[PDB]
């Protein structure tokens, strides 16, 4: 959970805001209302509760996925998603995974 | 945690961003390696994945659709 890490999540959105949304970025009146508008939208979007994701679930997602889109580099994620889970670094590889396989388009 | 193991970890962390880009390029997630370690950051600090996939899709809206901006500004203000 996020218990804790409040303020850098916070400063992270932040970032996010002013690098995705650039008419929220800037130091005008209305830029900055825009902003705390954005911020708020951000920390509702987080707070909403989700579905109950099981992990190679999301691996397993993304698999399948690349069969469909883009058969040629199959493989090449299956290498790099091995890679990855060796590494000694980083606790919710699931999660990440998860996030990609959102966005994937 | 020794100066090693400091070290060894932040040279793991890079490449975690290197195949995670990779992987994100894979997919065609138009994500950057910038936005990519923000994500990074705020999952490993606990955020729900599904909740902040959705972020980044909302994001991308009100950035591309300037009507999108106004009426959550004019949300916001009416709160």
């Amino acid at each position: 959970g996020p218990l804790g890490s409040m303020q850098r999540i916070n400063n992270a959105i932040d970032s996010l805001i002013g690098h995705l949304v650039p008419a929220a970025a800037g130091d005008d009146d209305d830029a900055r209302t825009r902003r705390q508008a954005v911020f708020d939208l951000v920390r509702a979007l987080l707070e909403q509760p989700g579905s109950n994701i099981p992990v190679n679930h999301a691996s397993d997602l993304i698999k399948r996925r690349l069969i469909s889109t883009n058969p040629s580099q199959a493989l090449r994620f299956s290498n790099l998603y091995t890679r990855l889970l060796a590494l000694p670094v980083l606790n919710q590889k699931w999660a990440i995974l998860y996030l990609l396989h959102q966005l994937a388009d | 945690m020794p100066p090693s193991e400091r070290a060894e970890k932040q040279a793991a962390a890079q490449q975690a961003v290197d195949i995670l880009h990779e992987i994100a390029t894979i997919l065609n997630c138009h994500l950057d390696r910038r936005t990519l370690s923000i994500c990074i950051s705020m999952i490993e600090n606990g955020v729900n994945p599904e909740a902040l996939a959705n972020v980044i899709k909302e994001l991308r809206v009100l950035g591309q659709d300037p009507q999108q901006l106004d009426a959550l500004v004019a949300n916001y203000l009416a709160s």
